RNA sequence: UGGAGAGUCUGAUCCUGGCUCAGGGUGAACGCUGGCGGCGUGCCUAAGACAUGCAAGUCGUGCGGGCCGCGGGGUUUUACUCCGUGGUCAGCGGCGGACGGGUGAGUAACGCGUGGGUGACCUACCCGGAAGAGGGGGACAACCCGGGGAAACUCGGGCUAAUCCCCCAUGUGGACCCGCCCCUUGGGGUGUGUCCAAAGGGCUUUGCCCGCUUCCGGAUGGGCCCGCGUCCCAUCAGCUAGUUGGUGGGGUAAUGGCCCACCAAGGCGACGACGGGUAGCCGGUCUGAGAGGAUGGCCGGCCACAGGGGCACUGAGACACGGGCCCCACUCCUACGGGAGGCAGCAGUUAGGAAUCUUCCGCAAUGGGCGCAAGCCUGACGGAGCGACGCCGCUUGGAGGAAGAAGCCCUUCGGGGUGUAAACUCCUGAACCCGGGACGAAACCCCCGACGAGGGGACUGACGGUACCGGGGUAAUAGCGCCGGCCAACUCCGUGCCAGCAGCCGCGGUAAUACGGAGGGCGCGAGCGUUACCCGGAUUCACUGGGCGUAAAGGGCGUGUAGGCGGCCUGGGGCGUCCCAUGUGAAAGA
């Protein structure tokens, strides 16, 4: 099976390419808690569809570029912008703890 | 190659008499008889009270002497009664009671502990029709432990078989006396041993 | 060419062999895709041979080739009687 | 010293020469193939392509091209030439394409 | 099926807390000691430099010759010339030098592990199936001729064969553009058009064997892509210009900023970017009650490299350890113009080092390369050698033998100890001598049968006359550590804060069981101690399994971002979670 993954679009400014955001659940292999990790996806959108907000699954595809290894197959939930806010702020975040 | 010097001094040693030397440590020269105390210029000393090691260790010794195997045979042998299902204190001394070297001293074929090793390890004593020349080889239940016809005329072996006449053999062992055959039926239960041994003893000594 | 040959895996001075298919290229005792039986040339034991021919029969179907020895010891399987 | 796998050097240099010359009228043929077919005469860009092609598919046939890679040359020189055929057409020979 | 503790801070106590010890482990080294054998193992440092030898070749059943020789021919004789044959050498051509073998440098990475994708692909030889091989043409070596150079070698001219190269045909079929159909990323089919096939050799020469060509499929091997896991430092916090994406092209077996042009301004980071340090990774191994910690030698799998760096050629396959070109350092030859090299292949030398082996036998076995075969090659491998380096088995005697010799040791001077230990009596018979003497080996081949099944027959050893069996047969190496407590084993003399012991606490400054010797004793025993290193005890980084009032430890206080956490009732979903089936979890190990 190719491997399919179900995310949230962060990034419209690309040509024909959305980043997808992709959590991930499982337990701590030693202290056991569930801890929840996260990465992100370079998807390919030939037809510009998926916008900023929408929730989309993703699929296992042929290279389309470097970093580019997923095709977006469909639209789950379209346009929660709140996703997108939670990234906004802990990237925005990263201005300070520097000097 | 295992111990080899004088014996009854390890009668005295462990306070217990032990039969290594075969006849004498009946007849009342063992030194067992008006000698129980260790050898020494220390011996005839009041002795101070064991410590908790030195029960166990003791006690160990007490039994591995008996024997007579170097300590290397003698923890592999643990080792493995360890691991095999049961009781890990009879196991052990099954597998002790099938060491052939053993079994030629327990079927009475030889006097003491060391003759029934040099009994072996000279090719004298067959196991199954093919000679066996390893004291150590282990006897499984069922096997005949005979002796060669090569030395069937030898007369220390019609020397100790004429001795053997109506005396028993173990309840684990049966042995025919005019052909010089022996079998080896079952492993020895706890109770088919007298050892003045404690087993616990010698496990408790190996958990450290 | 895949083929049949054997593999050591006894001591020094005790061979016993793994009939088996494998790549030639790979080494004589290396990686292998399916053990198909082993021998025992000193004879050590009642059963020194064993093959499972439907399966050696099955390699010979695609293209395996099998070494002198190997032949010589398959057909005292009787992976070649035909009758 | 003096080991004879040096006669597989001195082979290698001649199938280095052999290569390297079908090679070079692959090339020069599908560049002059291509300009005439950019130049709108129609029969001679076929007339050459043709033998673009033959020498094509003739390479493949020993060590040079023998792989797919004889049919990726022969795939793009027929689409840039009906491509660039693609100026008052008049596909006149028809020979190489087809109808 | 499995879990032990102890010493040390006080005058004494409890607690906290570090240190230390008993246990196991090692590719070990060192000290003393050292008998036999089996199986393992053996440069951990300089990926430093290497003498010499060997380590990849084969095919005359692809082709034409040179040299040395023999025989038979055309001739009256000669000259010249034809044919067969033996040796030998390379050359042209085919297959293999990409496997096998070595190393751990570089790599923190799709390198490895694990589970998948390839509608984005390749695969020599082998197997299955379909089909075909018609005609013509040409060159380069060898060889012959000339020249240059000290050499390595190199330049020019001429003749020639082929399973070398080329043209045309035949189109089973395949390739390509375009259309159509079905599938759905470049998968399959179909149509028109265009393009593409080939080689002979051998005989028991009318038929068969070794080969050749196109296509489809299998098998095996592999490329690329993805989820996840993969050491320390935040006293590294910001990184990034082909960098992120797009369109088109180049290149590849094949996707892709892999490369190129142009366009857009993006991409990555506190869930650790970037940088720095360190390191091949795993199966496993050691340890541990376990969780865990440590490690990756040997063997097996993957990867990376071949003096350092870069590059391509040839090919199914390499950017190639024993192939090529170039730069650099080093060593050798040099006629100073220029050349030859590359043990991290097996031994072996040197250097470094505490430390790591023979310049051994062999093609008999197994495996690989080439060949119709016979056979050839194989420092892969199988064996031997050395080293207690590890494991295991085995010997240095067995039994009788004094209320108990000598000597040494202590003594209450009565005696006690070494001690059945020795002497000595009897029996056995490690070594060693003599004879027999292997398994590992049956195919390839030959013969019958059709070169099949099947049957039949014959040659074939390193180890090695070793292993083993039978006979003969001698009492025939013991060592090392420790004895104040943990920790098992005590007295005497010697020395007087000296000489020294010491893992920790501590001993010795005139009676020292702690120093040094003796007697004696304890522990192991062909080993015994030691040092280093790993885990253990250590619940002393506490997930299992700890703490912060005064012992080490609450931030000076607040606000609040991210994150972590979430009252009661119903319902959908079924991500976490739980259950069943299945695939996987190589082999070895355990
Ligand atoms: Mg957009
Ligand atoms: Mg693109
Ligand atoms: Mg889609
Ligand atoms: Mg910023
Ligand atoms: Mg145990
Ligand atoms: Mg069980
Ligand atoms: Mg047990
Ligand atoms: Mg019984
Ligand atoms: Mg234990
Ligand atoms: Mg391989
Ligand atoms: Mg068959
Ligand atoms: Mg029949
Ligand atoms: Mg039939
Ligand atoms: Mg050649
Ligand atoms: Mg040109
Ligand atoms: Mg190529
Ligand atoms: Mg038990
Ligand atoms: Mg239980
Ligand atoms: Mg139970
Ligand atoms: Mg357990
Ligand atoms: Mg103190
Ligand atoms: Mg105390
Ligand atoms: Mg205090
Ligand atoms: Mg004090
Ligand atoms: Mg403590
Ligand atoms: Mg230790
Ligand atoms: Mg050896
Ligand atoms: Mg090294
Ligand atoms: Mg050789
Ligand atoms: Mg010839
Ligand atoms: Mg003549
Ligand atoms: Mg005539
Ligand atoms: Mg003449
Ligand atoms: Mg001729
Ligand atoms: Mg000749
Ligand atoms: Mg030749
Ligand atoms: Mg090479
Ligand atoms: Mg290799
Ligand atoms: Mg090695
Ligand atoms: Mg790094
Ligand atoms: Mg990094
Ligand atoms: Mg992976
Ligand atoms: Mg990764
Ligand atoms: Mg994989
Ligand atoms: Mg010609
Ligand atoms: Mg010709
Ligand atoms: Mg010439
Ligand atoms: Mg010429
Ligand atoms: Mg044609
Ligand atoms: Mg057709
Ligand atoms: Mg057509
Ligand atoms: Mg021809
Ligand atoms: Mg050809
Ligand atoms: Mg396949
Ligand atoms: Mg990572
Ligand atoms: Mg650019
Ligand atoms: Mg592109
Ligand atoms: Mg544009
Ligand atoms: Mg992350
Ligand atoms: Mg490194
Ligand atoms: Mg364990
Ligand atoms: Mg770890
Ligand atoms: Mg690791
Ligand atoms: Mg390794
Ligand atoms: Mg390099
Ligand atoms: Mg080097
Ligand atoms: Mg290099
Ligand atoms: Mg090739
Ligand atoms: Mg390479
Ligand atoms: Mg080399
Ligand atoms: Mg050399
Ligand atoms: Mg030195
Ligand atoms: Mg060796
Ligand atoms: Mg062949
Ligand atoms: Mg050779
Ligand atoms: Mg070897
Ligand atoms: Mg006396
Ligand atoms: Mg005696
Ligand atoms: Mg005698
Ligand atoms: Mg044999
Ligand atoms: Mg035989
Ligand atoms: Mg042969
Ligand atoms: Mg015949
Ligand atoms: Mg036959
Ligand atoms: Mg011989
Ligand atoms: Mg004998
Ligand atoms: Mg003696
Ligand atoms: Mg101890
Ligand atoms: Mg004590
Ligand atoms: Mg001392
Ligand atoms: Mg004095
Ligand atoms: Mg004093
Ligand atoms: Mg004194
Ligand atoms: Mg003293
Ligand atoms: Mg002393
Ligand atoms: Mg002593
Ligand atoms: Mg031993
Ligand atoms: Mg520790
Ligand atoms: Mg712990
Ligand atoms: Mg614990
Ligand atoms: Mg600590
Ligand atoms: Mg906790
Ligand atoms: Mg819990
Ligand atoms: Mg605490
Ligand atoms: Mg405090
Ligand atoms: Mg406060
Ligand atoms: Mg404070
Ligand atoms: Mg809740
Ligand atoms: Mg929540
Ligand atoms: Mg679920
Ligand atoms: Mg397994
Ligand atoms: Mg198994
Ligand atoms: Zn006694």
């Amino acid at each position: 099976p190719k491997k399919v993954l179900t995310g949230v679009v962060v990034s419209d400014k690309m040509q024909k390419t959305v980043t997808v955001l992709v959590e991930r659940q499982f337990p701590h292999p030693l202290y056991g808690k569930v801890i929840k990790r996260s990465k992100k996806y370079l998807a390919h959108d030939p037809e510009e569809k998926y916008k900023l907000g929408d929730v989309v699954e993703i699929i296992e595809s042929r290279p389309i570029s470097k970093r580019k290894r997923f095709r977006v197959l469909r639209l789950v939930e379209s346009g929660r912008m709140d996703l997108v806010e939670k990234y906004l702020i802990r990237r925005q975040n990263y201005e300070s703890l520097s000097k | 190659g295992r111990y080899i010097g004088p014996v009854c001094r390890l009668c005295r040693r462990e306070g217990v008499k032990l039969y290594l030397k075969g006849e004498r440590c009946y007849s009342p020269k063992c030194a067992m008889e008006r000698r129980p105390y260790p050898p020494g210029q220390h011996g005839q000393k009041r002795a101070r009270r064991p410590s908790d090691y030195a029960v166990r260790l003791r006690e160990k010794q007490k039994l591995r002497r008996i024997y007579g195997i170097s300590e290397r045979q003698f923890r592999n042998l643990f080792e493995e009664a360890s691991k095999k299902k049961g009781v890990t204190g009879s196991v052990f001394l099954g597998l002790l009671e099938s060491r052939l070297d053993n079994v030629v001293y327990r079927l009475g074929f030889a006097v003491s502990r060391r003759q029934a090793r040099q009994l072996v390890r000279h090719g004298h004593i067959t196991v199954n029709g093919r000679r066996v020349d390893l004291p150590s080889y282990r006897v499984r239940p069922g096997d005949e432990i005979a002796v060669a016809e090569k030395s069937r005329n030898l007369e220390l072996i019609r020397q100790n078989l004429e001795a053997m006449k109506g005396r028993k053999v173990g309840p684990w062992l049966s042995l025919d006396v005019e052909g010089m055959k022996g079998k080896f039926l079952r492993l020895p239960d706890r109770e088919d041993l007298a050892l003045p041994v404690n087993e616990q003893l010698v496990i408790e000594f190996y958990s450290r | 060419m895949v083929k049949i040959r054997l593999a050591r895996f006894g001591s020094k001075h005790n061979p016993h062999y793994r009939i088996v298919v494998t790549d030639a290229r790979r080494k004589r005792d290396g990686k292998y895709i399916e053990k198909i039986g082993y021998y025992d040339p000193r004879k050590t034991t009642p059963d020194w041979l064993k093959v499972d021919v439907e399966r050696a029969r099955y390699w010979l179907s695609v293209g395996a080739q099998p070494t002198d020895t190997a032949r010589r010891l398959l057909r005292q399987a009787g992976v070649f009687r035909q009758e | 010293r003096n080991l004879s796998a040096l006669k597989r050097h001195r082979q290698s240099l001649k199938r280095r020469l052999r290569n390297k010359a079908k090679k070079s009228a692959i090339k020069t043929l599908s560049k002059k193939a291509i300009q005439l077919a950019q130049e709108g005469k129609a029969e001679e860009a076929l007339k050459i392509m043709r033998k673009a092609e033959s020498l094509i598919d003739k390479a493949a046939k020993g060590s040079t091209l023998h792989k797919n890679a004889a049919a990726r040359r022969k795939s793009r020189l027929m689409r840039k030439v009906r491509q660039l055929l693609e100026a008052a057409g008049a596909p006149l020979i028809g020979g190489g394409l087809s109808a």
